[PDB]
């Protein structure tokens, strides 16, 4: 498919940036997670980034570590994540869906079979967090064979060779990393680096989405005004889940309020 | 792009978040530069000799082989400053950290011996050291926690997951991915992303080089086998490296069998796991059917890790080295036996290697064999754990 | 009648019950015989090298002398197998025990380092070892109690008197006076009746011999002073012996000052006691006006003894060696300083010697001086004691 | 004086051996100790061996270690022991009195002054437990200058040179050690060694008293029948004191009974 391409063309026509929330699939359980995701979409999410629970998520801080743990406590497996994904796509035919994966879950029973499963359920991209461009060949090859966009990361100190490789190998969107470190709402991403945004455009890279530490509408606006195509927020969304575990209605109301505000900010 | 090969056959690589690649490349370039630098080599040699106490003794066992055709020597890394082989490569990596203009050190530790080594080198060389240690290990290897702190290191208990070495590894890497501009990650085993398995081997290979010179001097020939325990793989690859090209010399690595392989409570992925990607490397690992990383188990904190260094996976694949396991009870018997019959208190990790050598002897007591066991550390850190076990056992 | 002189000037002798004289004479004859026996010397040298780890390093301090004209080296007896200098002479005495047809060993211990040394040598050489230890020391040096027992030694707590080293000494001698037919008394310091102060010195003198060769190699000259702590006197006389005839070389012995000489709670008889007869020797001792033996005190169990070896009393009397004291708080500061600035955890006994060397430097920081401190042992045995103190102190 | 010489001449005329109890001076206090000593004499003791409390008595087992401790708990000092000795001699002009000393107490404020004090109070011998013949010169010289008998020890494995030195240097009586080890009633002395008894007589040594582990009348009889001039018992006597601390009358009755029985045995 062409779900990211269509989204960005539409956003451009409306002179608007993307707001893309992240959640962990099956946090705090499968049924509630599905409701959370429908709420994110109804509140204005342009695309989704969805985590498959993994035992040792080395790019994630405590907030998302704890999301993974809640999903495991609910007995969530990757098989159940693929069942969820099928249900999400069935309800929402055009929204781009990207998976956040760790390498072992992709490599486990064969890289090709993993991406084939993604295609069958209608996933649009896969970001493998612990596979740098230097190790990416069999992953990006399998992704493209199955019409999945392989997502690569542009870190703040990306050199020119890296910018060129990310522009060439990636599809769908380019991940523009806000800062070093791991995921976390408390550690605020730096202002989007104009030079990287501009170099990525010069090299015809997939449009950039800024992520890591984006937890406020002001940061979303700043990313778009700097020339990024949009922003991703994970820990800020997940904290709303964590805070409201005993209050599922209040959870969805606060998720809706927050997502609506972050999306409004993407129009700046 | 790298200067050196990041792979050993299928195994190894650089499976880290993109953010860390420049740090790994910088480390590799600094290592290559230092290896051809006579001033670096002289500084490292001086610290090993005059500070750490190298060369370490090669001791012939006098009693434990009585009545058999086994001659057994113990390579005495238990005599190295700090009390384990870990100190060798920490001195080299600390010098690399300084060479790269870094003033802080992150390390993981399980047995607390790498942590002690990291703390001591940082005190000597003027680095600010923080050490991650699983909370279970903070308890069962407590003497090393007191040693690290007295040397001014920050010791950070890790309660997540199994609260053991893998979880300390996870936190160290998480920390580094945010602090690499000022902090060097002093990985303590021959595992993780390239260039670590290569650097750790090259900064441990004096173990086997000395062993070879010492056995030639005392016996006029090479060993029939050299035997070492295998957590992540540093003491074993340090012993093995200089013998790899001596095709007659057996290389035997001993993984922890825990409560028994059949129980699933072990740390023996090389022989009982399957290839996965975790902790920056493609290597055998203990994993679930779905590819979740399993928690390992061993009585010994230094071996309690659900993966293994990629050079060992490679050496096994081609049949150059053989890997076996030893259970908790076998290790304990070997610990007791060395204490009482040779007057050496071994680390419980090292006792796994010894237990295997004792098995080689006992199973075939009229087989002529000249063996070396790498006695990777002393067991001061283990005495309270072992005491408590033998008392609960009714001894 | 003896083959060798039992006195150092006025000090020493053989002040034991008549029953024990034949045992002492037998020991002296066996020692004299062994000293001229090339096979004995070769066996002893082999154990020291290949089992204990000699020669031990001579480490130049890199940080603690910064900004002064003091160059300080540490003789690393903390790297010897067992963790202290005690292991050197135990290997020699164990061989003498075997030479005399004895199969049992009695030893006293305070810090538990001589006890550990005795247990390890007995395990290696096939002797049945029993160790007397004051009950207070069983508590404050507990890691060594676990080590001794794991090596198969019997450890007998002594509750009498001060429940410290002198009381363990008393029990060991009481035991020997009934068991000498089958048991060798492996006295662990350069004190007691002749021939012990002589044998202990001769079986420790490799410390100073190696120091001299090492300082000549690194500095091209002798030290201005060598500095050692003094309990009964073995590590100090081992360091001093080979320098006695080098008149330029200062010999400085450091007694424990405890809570301060003025409090009476110390272990510094050489400078603050007076000549008495006790524990088989005529030597300075802490005694009451009436001649009752006083209980000593020191934070360090190895120094907590109300007398001193007669060769030190002699060297002092003629001004060849100078003796000073260091308090508990001074020792603790030196312990902390070495841990944090050199990455070496010293025994609290050895920290007394270090504290004095640091004072020599700090008091006169523009005095050019080349010093060696005998770092008699490692501080693993002390870490819980020191931790508890620094925590109670609010650190 | 000649108190031992006179005693042994009298015992010989009566064809009888000596029974010599040991106690610690001032155990359990000065007054009770004086009564104990009078009781020992009234019950038939031929001579006394009396301990001055010392901090580290290396030739003594727990029983007598504990006697020393009781005396110290009562505040007994050597000065007070000399005051006791003066009182004992004043009551009992002919009984030989021997002191059991450790070297430091003799050496402390001058060897000569110590033996001079012994002479003034009327002590007859001094046995310094931790001074072998090889170190004895200034002790035996001072003893003889002050008309005190220096007592030396003949151990079971005494060689000929030692027998000759003990015979020459000693006076009053020769100590015939029953066994190796330290004082103790539970560790029974061996049968008196006839060869040593006979060699001592051949060398004109002072008469032999056997000691260490003698705690029964049978052992006293055995010593005398073997040719010894008598026997010493310490720990057995001291245990009677230790057992009866709360019962001072029962203490003296049991001391009297025991001493009478041990003395009767010396006539065998
Ligand atoms: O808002 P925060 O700080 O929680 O960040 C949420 C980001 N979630 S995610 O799926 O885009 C995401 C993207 C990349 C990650 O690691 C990598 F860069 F190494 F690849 C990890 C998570
Ligand atoms: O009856 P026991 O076993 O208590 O023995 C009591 C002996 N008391 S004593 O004064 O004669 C006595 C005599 C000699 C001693 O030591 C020495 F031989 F080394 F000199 C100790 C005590
Ligand atoms: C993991 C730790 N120790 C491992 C260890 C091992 C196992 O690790 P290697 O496989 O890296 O040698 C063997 N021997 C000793 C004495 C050890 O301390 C640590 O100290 O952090
Ligand atoms: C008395 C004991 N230790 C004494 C000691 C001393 C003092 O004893 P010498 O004076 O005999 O060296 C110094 N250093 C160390 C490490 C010591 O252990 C003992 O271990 O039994
Ligand atoms: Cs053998
Ligand atoms: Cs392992
Ligand atoms: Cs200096
Ligand atoms: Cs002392």
């Amino acid at each position: 498919m062409e779900r990211y391409e269509n989204l960005f063309a539409q956003l451009n026509d409306r002179r608007e940036g993307a707001f893309v929330p992240f959640v962990t699939l099956g946090d705090p359980g499968i049924e509630q997670s599905l409701k959370i995701i429908d709420t994110l979409i109804d509140a204005g999410a342009d695309a989704l980034e969805l985590g498959v629970p993994f035992s040792d998520p080395l790019a994630d801080g405590p907030t998302i570590q704890n999301a993974n743990l809640r999903a495991f406590a609910a007995g969530v497996t990757p098989a159940q994540c693929f069942e969820m994904l099928a249900l999400i796509r069935e309800k929402h035919p055009t929204i781009p869906i990207g998976l956040l994966m760790y390498a072992n879950l992709v490599f486990n029973n064969g890289i090709d079979a993993f991406y084939a499963r993604c295609e069958q359920v209608g996933v649009d991209s896969v970001l493998v967090a612990d596979v740098p461009v230097e190790e990416s060949a069999p992953f990006r090859q399998a992704a493209l064979r199955h019409n999945i966009a392989p997502i690569f990361i542009c870190p703040p100190n990306a050199d020119d060779d890296l910018l060129r490789q990310v522009a060439s190998y990636g599809r769908g969107y380019t991940y523009l990393l806000s800062r070093s470190g791991v995921t976390g709402a408390e550690n605020r991403g730096a202002l989007p680096l104009h030079h990287l945004i501009e170099k990525l455009k010069e090299y015809h890279a997939a449009p950039a989405l800024q992520g890591f530490g984006i937890s406020s509408p002001e940061q979303v606006s700043a990313a778009v005004r700097a020339g990024a195509a949009g922003a991703i927020s994970g820990s800020a969304i997940v904290k709303i889940i964590e805070k409201n575990l005993a209050s599922p209605k209040q959870m969805l109301a606060e998720l809706r309020s927050f997502v609506s505000a972050m999306k409004a900010a993407s129009r700046a | 792009t790298t200067l050196l090969n990041p792979y050993f056959g299928e195994f190894g690589g650089m499976y880290v978040p993109q953010i860390l690649m420049p740090a790994l490349n910088q480390l590799e370039e600094a290592f290559v530069s230092a290896q051809k630098d006579p001033e670096f080599q002289a500084q490292f040699a001086d610290l090993l000799k005059n500070y750490a106490g190298r060369p370490t003794a090669l001791t012939k066992c006098q009693n434990i082989t009585a009545g058999t055709r086994t001659t057994l020597y113990l390579k005495r890394e238990d005599l190295l400053h700090g009390g384990a082989h870990k100190t060798n490569q920490v001195l080299g990596q600390a010098l690399l950290a300084k060479r790269m203009g870094k003033s802080e050190i992150i390390a993981e530790t399980g047995a607390g011996q790498h942590g002690v080594a990291s703390a001591l080198a940082s005190a000597l060389l003027g680095l600010k050291c923080r050490i991650y240690m699983g909370a279970k290990d903070v308890e069962r290897q407590s003497p090393n926690v007191f040693r690290m702190r007295l040397m001014g290191a920050e010791v950070i208990p890790v309660h997540s997951g199994s609260a053991t070495l893998k979880d300390a590894c996870n936190e160290a890497l998480r920390d580094w991915s945010g602090s690499y501009e000022t902090a060097h990650y002093m990985l303590g085993t021959a595992a993780g992303p390239h260039p670590y398995p290569t650097i750790v081997r090259e900064f441990q290979r004096m173990i086997g080089e000395e062993t070879k010179a010492q056995i030639l001097d005392k016996e006029g020939r090479l060993p029939d086998a050299v035997i070492a325990c295998v957590g992540g793989g540093s003491n074993a690859i340090g012993m093995f490296a200089d013998f790899i090209n001596d095709t007659s010399v057996g290389l035997i690595g001993v993984e922890p069998g825990g409560h028994g392989i059949e129980t699933g409570e072990h740390g023996a992925p090389l022989k009982h796991g399957r290839v996965g990607i975790y902790f920056g490397m493609k290597a055998p690992m203990m994993q679930t059917a779905d590819g979740q990383i399993e928690e390992s188990y061993s009585i010994s904190a230094g071996l309690d890790f659900p993966s293994v260094g990629p050079q060992h996976a490679y050496l096994n694949s081609i049949g150059r080295a053989d890997y076996v396991s030893i259970t908790d009870d076998e290790a304990l018997e070997a610990f007791k036996t060395l204490c009482r019959h040779e007057g050496i208190i071994p680390a419980l990790e090292s006792s796994h290697a010894l237990a295997h050598a004792l098995k080689m002897m006992r199973e075939q007591p009229e087989k002529e064999q000249l063996l070396v066991v790498n006695l990777s550390g002393r067991g001061d850190k283990d005495i309270f754990t072992v005491h408590d076990i033998l008392k609960a056992r009714g001894e």
